């Protein structure tokens, strides 16, 4: 979430309340992290041969043992460390919305009206098939669609938004969720949730996953970090008959100093840091995504899916002109709309009359169900009306009542096509209105884009993102809504079916398409796409189809999206890459120090002139420890990343994570082993 | 048979192309157009083998070119070993055979530079080394020219009619056939 | 050889049988 | 000097690819399953009569042909060695080899490592030397030939489940580029002077007094296949570098011909299949420049050579010690990097008494799994494995899926890759440390101090990594190290056969997504620079604790 926005990664309170945990991490249940299990087995030998000498055992320097046990119990504590602080967030983040379930009062109508039954309930008795009635400033009891009525909702307490969001009886604006308060009027919802199946409850699943499922890339990372512990442990472990042979063996407490600080502990550490870190930011972009896996597989995103109504646009699309046709009295032409748009509970079929009565003065005062004969908007049908009478009025798009036309027996004409493209060319959305097989005029339908998001999809045409825009609308109206929204291409005229025709012709090319989509026609479509970006704002059936759900309703969401798995991976990938690199300073640091008995001549190795070869392998250990702690807010913040080329952004990537590594470690050293010389204490 | 029969008959198939026919046509070949080298560049006098002049002998005479030291199992110039001497650099028994190899040749060639070539100390890969370069074999004119009553002209070009230099200088070394170059000198002496 | 090298070894070997079973799951 | 070692560097790799560019576009051919021109016809009548349908198999039933044809092999050549006295062609009567001297060479020369702990001319027969030993040394070739062909087969496919047909390929490789190839190497050998007989040994009556007994035998006809199919060997005890065997410098450079021109071919026909020409030439490049530096280095160790030459009285400091004067230092060092590097294991010198710094790159070499122009086949699907990594680690830090040649690089493809490159690595620690850890492996060295160790490394990374080559100073004629060899070699050609065939079969079912803006190119200097960077990472962080009591020690002594 946005606002109610989360403090620093260190607000030295939490601190100390995961601390406290990471002392708890410290016993066996470390068997599903391999890389610092090693480390614990290494720390525990270290520690009972640094009891053995304090008891009486071959070797001396027990002192030296100590410090090495030590500092690898440090490394674990470290890594630990980073891992509960990133968990510790994402808890924080939990109880932040947590609290949302407050109410204990529902209403129980026994059918929606105005007021039936106020029969007062638990809402945790609520079940799916149930109806309550939330009064103007009452909070929501549940999560469902909107039956009868419209109102103003203010769903600040979900997603951080201080403007309400209007919801309104049927069309696309009918889901309605909990915790959020009504500022407009009564309104009935149905109950959809079962409990335990809210968006809270989705919202508590994403942010505190007690089983979080790894991404295919963390495991396959995981492997490689195993693969290099077995060849550094064997590499390690093997140094023992050599310097048998050699002379004097090398102590196993240095042996295993060197284990430590060469399989790679920081990125072995900082790795389910990294994934739950990157929760967390995906949430505080206001993104409910169920899996970390569509997360990470939303960065390789080309072509981006975009619904027009109700995603670029508000949704609102108020009926502002009329236009008559040739024989056609304005009337007339209102009385069609009115009668047409009596028993329509969409968006624009409500806009219809609640405007056309007011502005003509007149209106036929009896409602649809006196001699009631109705018939719904189907999206595929894509034209809706009423026919009560033996007479019939219908409205819908202009294709669909051409057919319609054709059907009955007469035409569309000339004066008709030139006001359609009239003001298609001026951005309403056309309505064609019929009756008899005769066509009275159309209707414009203002419609509002949301905001500037011209500069977000300038930003997606440079992340290499194509954007097109999937509408159901005429061919000109959705070129000058393209045109004002700065979209790269769109598709016209689409029945959902052609849409999902569409995402298997982009899909089966081998891309990896993203839709963003709110409304139930749009669901199928979103299930079919790969990433799948919902809307708050839209509908349930969308938001449970979809992989991941906004809070903002902004259409552009998916460069945050992008953002943050791209970071994930890149995070993952940098720190994989510094800590092979950092073994080369380690080598060039032990190497000379563990074999300076043995060897005496392999002292021309030590290119640092360190003091000692004890201060030598204690202050790799000591570094080896200290850059888990130095890298703890990269793995918290994510890597910068810029919108580049692929092979500039691979260049950047090797030349500072690779030098970092190369270099960085050997400085390191060196300062940690001078600050050793000037403390005394080796 | 289903996957045993085509396992069986491919086997056998390559075994047969690959033991028998391909063998027998590189040797019916080999013996057809380059019998003498593909024989093993035998030397002969009347009948009897004199050696051939690719593999190198071990030669101790005074009037004869000495060539490298070889580190043959039994015997020097041993062709039933045909092994090198596989001692270290930090070895101090490489160094021990080379001080030795260095006194005995500044106590057999006096005349010469007191500078040994490396050729004639170290040990070759094989053992048998009939080759040296023209330089160590210019380094011991003046022994035998003493030991042969000849000149030093004379000698160069011998070495120079038995040296074989490569196609290009960067893909091995001028070398000397030692074996010819003795046997040469043998027939100069009758 | 003593019983520190034996458990030396032991100690690898079951390392290695750990690594190559994590290796191997997807834990 | 440094001049006539970057003219001898130059013209080895200029007339390498000259020559396998066209050996490249007859290679790609047969990836591609399109029979050769004039081979049509002849092929229909000898498959036919073998019982070869050209029915396509899957990865496992491709994995079960290559196991069963080599497992053939292995028991054919044990026995046969086992029963050489009993078999014709022995002009000594030599009598039949112990049972882990056989196992051991018979495991060496099917692994296509073909170590040898013997003395060839006074241990095998002419027909244990022809019959046997050059039959595996065309067939390890054709089953890493056959191997890497799956392997690309994998890469240009798309959506199948089918990799091919085993024995067609391995029937096409033997006759149709190593035997007609071999055949004119073998004649060629034969002019400048490599024996090719069945004579009995020949006495001889030296010019001093002395006798010497001369040994014949079918030299040239297995020195050709053991140099174009990448092989160690030598009817002699000196690999190489024997007069019989490399009798002129045209013969040692067309030697070295033959080692790389197969590595060098793979990655043409690799390119050409592909589509796209800079995925060879990436390989190429990334194998180059290491192979350059390499053979740079070793040249300079050599010049450089043995400091105490000149202080004992010697004319130079050039490490002659242990190389033939028919070549030089600098030759020498190319022909040993280059079969170091290629998995060759021929020895134009002995290795044992290179310098220290001469010793340590071509045993560094051998422990990056032979990645630099490696063995047959072999060396191109070790260096896959390298790839896989660099493009997983290079899709992390781009943030895209990882992927190579249009196909997705996943969980599995990690998981067999990094079993398939902790298999070599595993051996040499394992072995080397079991021979330190055991009185008879550490009885068998000659030189002292870090230098026997070095000698025990080399032996077992050449084991494991199948190079075949040897210092040649340690005694691995005991039974002790003859076993640990054979498991050595054994598991490592075995078990990355295996899971390379695994990547292939889990990467037909997959699908070439086709060029992106965003898609990273795995071609260019920035790939090969990080290609290169991948691999002598990874081989130094494994064996610098390794390489640091051997040959560094030594040369910081
Ligand atoms: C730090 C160390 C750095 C190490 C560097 C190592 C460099 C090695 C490079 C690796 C090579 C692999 C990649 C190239 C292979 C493919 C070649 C190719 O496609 O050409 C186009 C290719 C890219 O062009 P493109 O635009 O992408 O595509 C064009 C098509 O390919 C157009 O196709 P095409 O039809 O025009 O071509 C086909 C055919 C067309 O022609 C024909 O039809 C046939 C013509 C030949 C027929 C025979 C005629 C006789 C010719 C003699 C050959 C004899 C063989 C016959 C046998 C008899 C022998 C007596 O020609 C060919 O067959 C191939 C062309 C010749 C290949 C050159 C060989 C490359 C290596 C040689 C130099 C390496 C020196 C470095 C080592 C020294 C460093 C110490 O360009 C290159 O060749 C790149 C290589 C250039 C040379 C290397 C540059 C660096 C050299 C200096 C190194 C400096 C190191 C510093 C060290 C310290 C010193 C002080
Ligand atoms: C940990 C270490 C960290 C490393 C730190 C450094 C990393 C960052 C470096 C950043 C450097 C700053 C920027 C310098 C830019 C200027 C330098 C340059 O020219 O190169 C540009 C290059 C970017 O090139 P690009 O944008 O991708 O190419 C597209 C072109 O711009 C335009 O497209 P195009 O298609 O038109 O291109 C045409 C042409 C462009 O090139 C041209 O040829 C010029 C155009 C001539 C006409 C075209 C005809 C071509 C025929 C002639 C070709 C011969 C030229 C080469 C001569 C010999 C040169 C050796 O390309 C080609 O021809 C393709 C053939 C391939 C060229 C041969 C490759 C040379 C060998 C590379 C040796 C590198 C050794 C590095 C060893 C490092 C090991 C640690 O940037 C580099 O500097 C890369 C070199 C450094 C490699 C990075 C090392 C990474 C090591 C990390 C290992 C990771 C460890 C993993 C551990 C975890 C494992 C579990
Ligand atoms: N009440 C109504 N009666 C009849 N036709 C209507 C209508 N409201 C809209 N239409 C028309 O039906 C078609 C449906 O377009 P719509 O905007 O719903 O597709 P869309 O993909 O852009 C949004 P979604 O996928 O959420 O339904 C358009 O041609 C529109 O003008
Ligand atoms: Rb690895
Ligand atoms: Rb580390
Ligand atoms: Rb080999
Ligand atoms: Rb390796
Ligand atoms: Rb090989
Ligand atoms: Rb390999
Ligand atoms: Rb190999
Ligand atoms: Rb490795």
């Amino acid at each position: 979430m946005s606002r109610k926005q989360l403090a620093l990664f260190e607000p030295t309170l939490v601190v100390q309340a995961l601390k406290e945990a990471v002392k708890k991490l410290n016993p066996q249940a470390q068997w599903r992290n391999p890389v610092m299990f090693i480390v614990w087995i290494g720390s525990l030998l270290t520690t009972c041969i640094s009891i053995a000498m304090a008891s009486g055992a071959m070797p001396g320097n027990a002192l030296f043992s100590a410090a090495i046990s030590g500092w690898l119990w440090i490394t674990v504590l470290f890594a630990n460390f980073a891992e509960a602080l990133a968990e510790g967030r994402s808890k924080a983040q939990a109880n932040s919305l947590k609290g949302v379930k407050k109410t204990a009062f529902a209403r129980k109508l026994r059918e929606p009206k105005y007021g039936a039954a106020a029969d007062k309930v638990p809402a945790d008795q609520l079940r799916k098939g149930d109806i309550v009635l939330v009064e103007a400033g009452d909070i929501i009891p549940c999560d469902g669609e909107v039956i009868e009525g419209g109102a103003s909702v203010d769903e600040s307490a979900i997603t951080g938004e201080a403007a309400p969001v209007i919801r309104e009886s049927g069309g696309d604006f009918a889901s309605v969720t909990g915790g959020t308060r009504i500022l407009s009027d009564w309104l009935v919802i149905e109950c959809s949730v079962n409990p335990g199946e809210t968006f809270l409850d989705r919202m508590i699943a994403m942010v505190e996953g007690a089983q979080r499922r790894k991404t295919p890339n963390e495991i396959a990372l995981t492997i490689l970090l195993i693969a290099l512990t077995i060849v550094f442990l064997l590499a390690t472990a093997t140094l023992w008959p050599f310097s048998a042979w050699g002379g004097n063996a090398v102590s196993v407490t240095v042996l295993v100093a060197l284990l430590v600080c060469l399989i790679p502990t920081t990125i072995g550490g900082l790795l389910s840091a990294i994934g739950v870190a990157g929760m967390s930011r995906m949430l505080g972009a206001n993104v409910i995504a169920t899996s970390g896996r569509a997360v990470e597989a939303a960065g390789d995103v080309d072509v981006l899916l975009l619904d027009k109504t109700g995603t670029i646009t508000l949704g609102n699309r108020q009926a502002s002109e009329f236009i008559p046709a040739q024989g056609v009295d304005e009337k007339t032409l209102a009385d069609a709309a009115q009668l047409a748009s009596l028993a329509d509970e969409t968006p624009e079929g409500r806009s219809i009359v609640i405007l056309a009565k007011q502005r003509f003065n007149l209106r036929e005062r009896d409602v649809q169900s006196l001699h009631a004969t109705f018939v719904p908007f189907t999206a595929q049908s894509r034209m809706s009306g009423i026919n009560i009478d033996n007479r019939m009025i219908r409205k819908g798009s202009v294709d669909a009542i051409r057919r319609h036309v054709e059907a009955n027996g007469g035409h569309f004409p000339t004066d008709v096509d030139q006001k359609v493209d009239q003001v298609a060319r001026q951005g309403a959305t056309p309505l064609v209105v019929v009756e008899g097989s005769r066509v009275l005029g159309v209707i414009a339908l203002k419609d509002i884009v949301k905001g500037g998001i011209k500069e977000r999809f300038a930003q997606l045409r440079k992340m290499g993102i194509k954007t097109v825009m999937i509408t159901g609308d005429n061919r000109l109206t959705a070129a000058a809504i393209a045109a004002e929204a700065g979209v790269d291409d769109f598709l016209a005229e689409a029945t959902p079916e052609a849409k999902l025709a569409l995402i298997r012709q982009y899909q089966a090319e081998g891309r990896l398409v993203a839709m963003t989509g709110d409304g139930t026609n749009d669901a199928p479509a979103l299930a079919q796409a790969d990433v799948a970006v919902a809307m708050n704002s839209g509908t349930q059936a969308a938001k449970e189809a979809g992989n991941m759900v906004d809070l903002d309703s902004n259409p552009t969401k998916l460069i945050e999206v992008v953002h943050i798995g791209k970071q994930m991976l890149m995070t993952r990938g940098s720190l994989t890459t510094f800590s092979i690199a950092n073994d080369v300073a380690k080598y060039f640091a032990i190497i000379p120090a563990a074999f300076a008995a043995t060897y005496p001549q392999l002292n021309a190795l030590n290119i640092m002139c360190l003091h000692s070869p004890d201060s030598a392998i204690l202050s790799a250990v000591i570094f080896n420890a200290l850059i888990i702690v130095f890298l703890i807010p990269l793995a918290l913040k994510g890597v910068s990343y810029k919108p580049l080329t692929a092979s500039a952004m691979l260049r950047r990537n090797l030349w500072i994570y690779g030098l970092g590594g190369l270099l960085v470690p050997f400085i390191g050293i060196k300062v940690i082993d001078l600050l050793l010389t000037v403390c005394g204490l080796v | 048979m289903s996957g045993l029969r085509p396992a069986l008959s491919t086997f056998i198939f390559l075994l047969l192309i690959t033991g028998g026919v391909y063998p027998l046509l590189t040797t019916v070949l080999g013996q057809w157009w380059f019998p003498w080298q593909a024989n093993g560049s035998l030397i002969r006098e009347g009948d009897t083998v004199r050696g051939s002049a690719l593999i190198g002998q071990n030669f101790t005479g005074n009037g004869y070119f000495h060539g490298r030291p070889s580190a043959t199992a039994e015997m020097p110039y041993n062709p039933q070993a045909s092994g090198g001497s596989n001692l270290a650099v930090s070895n101090p028994e490489l160094d021990k055979l080379i001080a030795a190899r260095v006194a005995a040749l500044r106590a057999a060639n006096p005349d010469a530079s007191a500078s040994v070539p490396v050729e004639l100390v170290t040990a070759s890969a094989s053992g048998l080394d009939n080759n040296i370069t023209p330089q160590a074999a210019a380094w011991q004119i003046p022994r035998v020219a003493k030991a042969r009553n000849l000149s030093v002209e004379q000698l160069t070009q011998l070495i120079a009619k038995y040296s074989q230099q490569p196609l290009v200088k960067y893909i091995g070394q001028p070398v000397v056939n030692i074996v010819e170059l003795n046997l040469a000198l043998d027939k100069l002496d009758e | 050889m003593s019983a520190g090298v034996i458990t030396g070894v032991l100690l690898v070997f079951l390392l290695l049988g750990y690594l190559v079973y994590a290796l191997i799951n997807a834990e | 000097m440094a001049a006539q070692g970057f003219l001898l560097i130059a013209t080895f790799l200029l007339v390498l690819m000259v020559l396998a560019r066209p050996l490249g576009s007859g290679l790609a051919r047969l990836i591609n399953d399109i029979p050769l021109p004039g081979t049509t016809g002849v092929e229909r009548v000898l498959f036919r009569a073998l019982g070869v349908s050209d029915r396509e198999m899957n990865w496992k039933q491709y994995l079960c042909a290559i196991l069963g044809l080599n497992m053939l092999g292995l028991a054919v050549l044990f026995f046969m060695l086992l029963g050489q006295h009993y078999l014709p062609l022995n002009p000594q009567q030599l009598p039949g080899l112990s049972w882990d001297l056989a196992l051991n060479t018979a495991v060496s020369f099917v692994t296509n490592t073909n170590w040898q702990s013997y003395s060839g001319e006074t241990t095998l027969s002419y027909f244990s030397q022809m019959a046997g030993l050059t039959v595996q040394n065309f067939l390890s070739a054709a089953s890493g030939i056959a191997v890497i062909f799956a392997l690309i087969r994998a890469f240009t496919r798309q959506s199948m489940s089918t990799l091919g047909n085993a024995w067609v390929d391995l029937l096409r490789i033997t006759l149709w580029v190593l035997v007609p190839v071999a055949l004119l190497i073998a004649l060629f050998f034969i002019q400048q002077g490599a024996l090719q007989n069945f004579l009995p040994y020949q006495a001889v009556n030296t010019v001093e007094g002395a006798q010497q007994l001369l040994p014949m035998g079918p030299v040239a006809s297995q020195e050709a296949i053991k140099m174009l199919g990448t092989n160690d060997g030598g009817f002699f005890n000196a690999n190489s570098s024997h007069p019989f065997e490399n009798p002129t410098a045209l013969t040692n450079f067309v030697q070295m011909l033959a080692i790389f021109l197969i590595p060098t071919a793979l990655c043409f026909a690799f390119g050409e299949v592909m589509g796209d020409r800079r995925q060879g030439r990436m390989l190429l490049w990334a194998m180059s420049v290491i192979f350059v530096i390499c053979v740079g280095v070793v040249m300079w160790a050599e010049v450089q050579g043995n400091p105490h030459l000149l202080a004992l009285g010697t004319d130079s400091s050039i490490n002659m010690e242990g190389k033939e004067s028919r070549f030089g230092v600098l030759v020498s060092s190319l022909f040993a990097v280059v079969t170091t590097a290629a998995s060759c294991g021929a020895v134009i010198a002995m290795h044992d008494s290179f310098t220290a710094l001469g010793g340590m790159v071509p045993m560094w070499l051998m422990q990056i799994g032979e990645v630099v122009f490696g063995g047959v086949g072999s060396g191109l699907y070790g260096m896959m494995l390298f790839v896989l990594l660099a493009v997983f680690i290079a899709g992390l830090m781009i943030g895209r899926t990882p992927e190579y040649l249009g196909k997705k690089i996943d969980v599995r493809e990690m998981k067999l890759t990094a079993l398939a490159i902790l298999v070599t690595p595993t051996l040499v620690l394992m072995g080397a440390a079991l021979a330190m850890m055991t009185d008879a492996g550490r009885s068998a060295m000659l030189n002292p101090g870090p230098h026997g160790f070095s000698e025990v490394l080399y032996a077992v990374s050449s084991a494991a990594n199948n190079n075949g080559s040897a210092f040649a100073g340690l005694s691995a004629n005991s039974p002790f190290w003859n076993c640990l060899l054979a498991f050595c070699m054994f598991v490592g050609r075995f078990g990355v056969i295996i899971p390379v065939m695994a990547i292939a079969g889990s990467l037909v079912s997959k699908k070439s997504q086709a060029a992106s803006s965003g898609t990273l190119p795995t071609h260019g200097p920035l790939f090969v620079g990080l290609l290169i960077g991948t691999v002598l990472l990874v081989g130094a962080l494994t064996f610098i604790p390794a390489l640091a009591l051997g040959p560094v020690a030594e040369y910081l002594s």
